[PDB]
């Protein structure tokens, strides 16, 4: 529920492999960045980190944020936060981008690369029709709630 | 023409890059110098 | 002998005719002088108009997508381009390196501007075009939206090239 | 340069503290040549000669004399140049991140570009011996999703025309039947004259600690590690044999010798990481670099490497 | 794509089987410190004894004459030299160059001992042999006088290299 986890650790860690040490939720971004790609920053409601957004508008007092959410109406996909300041980092949908994101916690052993992705009302990925999203390897679990699977998300589809 | 040369002093990045493999060349060979089996 | 050596010619003909810039020594140099019409040539790589902030993708591909719709396969090594169209359609194969068999590819989230390979000589100006299942374009399902800008121009018996402006997807 | 250029000044006081490969362990000193190039290939010519027919007597008077013939060989070696990104934070915006036991954002895992470059280079590192030791590139424990590579770019594990031994899965234990395989391997080595050379072999720390254990009733006084090594001389006529661990193998055995005529390594010049120049700025205080290295070089003599694999399953 | 490689590659290995010394790029060094047995091979240009006072003559060829017996053919261009034997048996070529076209050959006035070309492996040491129409030796009406030294060793499918001592034509 946060970019670094909020317990602290009891235990150094060991640096002498360096196979299969990404997959952590701490890792922001994407694993292929190009240098030319479109970054925004927006107000932050929730926590939508690694999920797509929503733009949210409140009564009119403020300036609107951005929220989990996807369908049809999916803005992009929020990869990193700045807690201090509430910011959400956006990549917007018009924008090709692949990285890690939240898969849903249903059928997540089903999820196999090559398959179809689509976003859900919480802005998690989910197996399939609007959001053009496939699926590159299969779901890691990093808590009993919480798994995440590398995507690439390339535009919406007809 | 190394980096461990401190009187070299690089003029553009191709310098600096030759300096860098110079180095490592020295090194390896330093490595094979002072290696017992 | 001499047989073999034709059929070696022929083969090697064949091969040659699907490679970007096919290594051909001739025994006398050729004339083009004119600065006109010197464009359209297979080995003419990239676009008629680039921008500075595109974007562009290098992957391992299987078979030989160059200036066709690219898709992405999975199946062990890692996912690479092949040459295919229709709802699979992830990007347009724009440069191949041989020596590293590494396509370049801008994805269909970027607009593009140049001659890609068309099905036919059955292309006009001003005609919706649509990716068939080799990654050839063929007049209009269209998921994308593509618009030819010239006819279709002959090199070879298939080579067919068309100037066609690719901005998108449609709904 | 270095008052104009920061990164640049930066990447020469750290490149000290880079600590050298494990590879060069496993080769000779005379095993190991660099070349001059980045990416592309190179070709070896071997030459070699031959007799014709038996001599003649000189005797007299004759003018038809015996012939020695001449062959040659041409090898071909494909090399590849790769890249990396990172990100880090601007020399400007350090005096901003700056705390009295460290420097960086620990919050957002930003840091100053010497320690990013070190970490980066080490890592780098890593990946350069998995792929000479395996010939294979990937970062996954599994292996699997692996960097396809191009032609003619083997390691000492993928090498082919090579000596492969495999240990059913029922005698995964035995190191009596491991020891037969060993042997069966050896007899078919072909070194040529060359024999008479040192020998080295790479194990996996299992495998080590299967021949650690004292010699097979059972006796004392003597090793599964005394009896290789006595094995191996059998072969090697009496010379060296030196014994290496590397967690990178799995259930996996290597024996090659140590003699450049029959193995050697041409790496290029540019293999080790390197610097790039091309640095990314924006307004923000994130700013990203890129390291460069070149893979391939292997040369190898045909039926000269025993590869023992044991299966786990 | 990858049929049309295959292809080539059969093709082109077919074409290089006929040829002195073909050119290939091999991963590997093979490795041959056995010094016995190592002149047995197609590339083994001249002979096992060769004079100082030999005669050679470089003639245009047709075909592929190399380490065969070679006759006159006068066709408009200068006369040729073509693989064949009988009683127009004029020489044996026991060098070829392929950039210019060119086969060094041994006048039959002239005595040879080396490696030639025979039809099949049912020739033994001391055997009469005699040059057929394709310029191969096979086994004994012998116009000249060829005995063989060694046994057919066999290197390619159809290659059969055995030692032979030409020394003139019978009467």
């Amino acid at each position: 529920l946060m970019k670094n986890p909020q317990q602290d650790s009891g235990l150094l860690s060991n640096s002498i492999d360096f196979r299969d040490q990404n997959l952590i939720f701490s890792n922001s971004g994407g694993v292929c960045t190009s240098s030319k790609d479109k970054i925004e920053n927006y107000p932050a409601k929730g926590y939508p980190y690694k999920r797509g957004v929503k733009l949210s508008f409140g009564d009119g007092t403020t300036e609107l944020e951005v929220e989990a959410g996807g369908g049809d109406d999916l803005y992009g996909v929020c990869s990193d936060i700045d807690e201090f300041s509430g910011m959400a980092t956006v990549i917007p949908i018009t924008n090709n981008f692949t990285g890690y994101l939240t898969l849903k916690k249903d059928g997540q052993n089903g999820v196999n690369p090559g398959d179809k992705l689509n976003f859900n009302q919480h802005g998690e990925l989910e197996k399939v029709k609007s959001v053009n999203a496939i699926a590159l390897s299969k779901a890691h679990k990093l808590t009993e709630d919480l798994f995440i699977v590398l995507a690439s998300v390339f535009g919406n589809r007809a | 023409a190394s980096l461990l040369d401190s009187n070299f002093v690089p003029i553009n990045f191709t310098e600096f890059v030759q300096a860098i493999s110079n180095t490592y060349k020295q090194r390896r060979i330093q490595f094979y110098e002072n290696l017992k089996r | 002998t001499t047989q073999l050596v034709k059929e070696y010619q022929e083969k090697r003909s064949k091969l040659e005719k699907f490679m970007k810039n096919p290594q051909h020594d001739a025994s006398l140099l050729s004339n083009s002088n004119e600065f006109r019409d010197k464009n359209v040539e297979f080995f003419a790589s990239g676009g008629t108009r680039t921008s500075k902030f595109d974007k562009l993708e290098n992957h391992p591909f299987l078979g030989y997508p160059y200036k066709r719709g690219v898709k992405r396969v999975i199946q062990h090594y890692e996912p690479h381009v092949e040459a295919g169209g229709g709802e699979d359609l992830y990007g347009i194969c724009i440069d191949i390196d041989e020596f590293s068999k590494t396509a370049t590819i801008v994805p269909i989230t970027n607009n593009f501007e140049g001659y890609l390979v068309a099905k036919d000589s059955t292309v006009k100006v001003k005609d919706k075009l649509i990716f068939n299942k080799d990654g050839a374009l063929e007049k209009v399902k269209a998921t994308i939206n593509a618009t030819a800008l010239t006819d279709a121009k002959q090199i070879s018996n298939e080579v067919y090239l068309v100037k066609v402006a690719v901005f998108g997807n449609k709904a | 340069l270095f008052d104009e250029n920061y990164y640049a000044k930066a990447v020469a006081n750290i490149i000290g503290e880079v600590k050298d490969p494990i590879m060069y362990k496993w080769f000779s000193p005379d095993q190991i040549e660099d070349v001059d190039l980045q990416m592309g290939y190179q070709k070896t010519v071997k030459w070699d000669a031959f007799l014709n027919a038996n001599p003649t007597t000189i005797a007299n008077e004759v003018n038809t004399i015996s012939t020695i013939g001449f062959s040659s060989e041409v090898v071909r070696l494909n090399y590849l140049k790769l890249q990396y990104k990172f990100r880090h934070l601007k020399q400007t915006s350090e005096k901003f991140y700056t705390s009295d036991s460290y420097i960086g954002d620990i919050n957002n895992n930003l840091l100053p570009f010497a320690q990013a470059y070190k970490l980066a280079s080490s890592e780098i590192i890593k990946l350069i011996n998995h792929f000479v030791l395996t010939g294979t590139v990937s970062i996954q424990k599994d292996g699997k999703n692996q960097k396809r590579l191009l032609p003619n770019m083997y390691g000492l594990l993928n090498m082919p025309e090579q000596i492969k031994e495999e240990v059913a899965s029922g005698d995964k234990d035995k190191m009596d039947k491991i020891f037969e395989k060993i042997e069966a391997g050896l007899s078919k080595l072909e070194l040529g004259d060359e024999f008479s050379t040192p020998m080295m072999v790479i194990v996996d720390p299992a495998t080590s600690l299967k021949l650690v254990k004292p010699y097979a009733a059972a006796s004392s006084c003597e090793k599964w590690e005394d009896v290789l090594i006595q094995t191996i001389k059998a072969i090697n006529n009496r010379e060296d044999v030196y014994i290496e661990t590397s967690n990178l193998l799995k259930h996996k055995i290597l024996i090659y010798p140590l003699n450049s005529e029959l193995i050697k390594f041409k790496p290029s010049k540019y293999m080790l990481p390197t610097p790039n120049e091309q640095v990314d700025k924006d307004s923000t205080d994130v700013a990203h670099s890129y390291i460069d290295f070149v893979l391939g070089g292997l040369l190898a003599t045909r039926k000269t490497i025993l590869q023992v694999n044991i299966k786990q399953s």
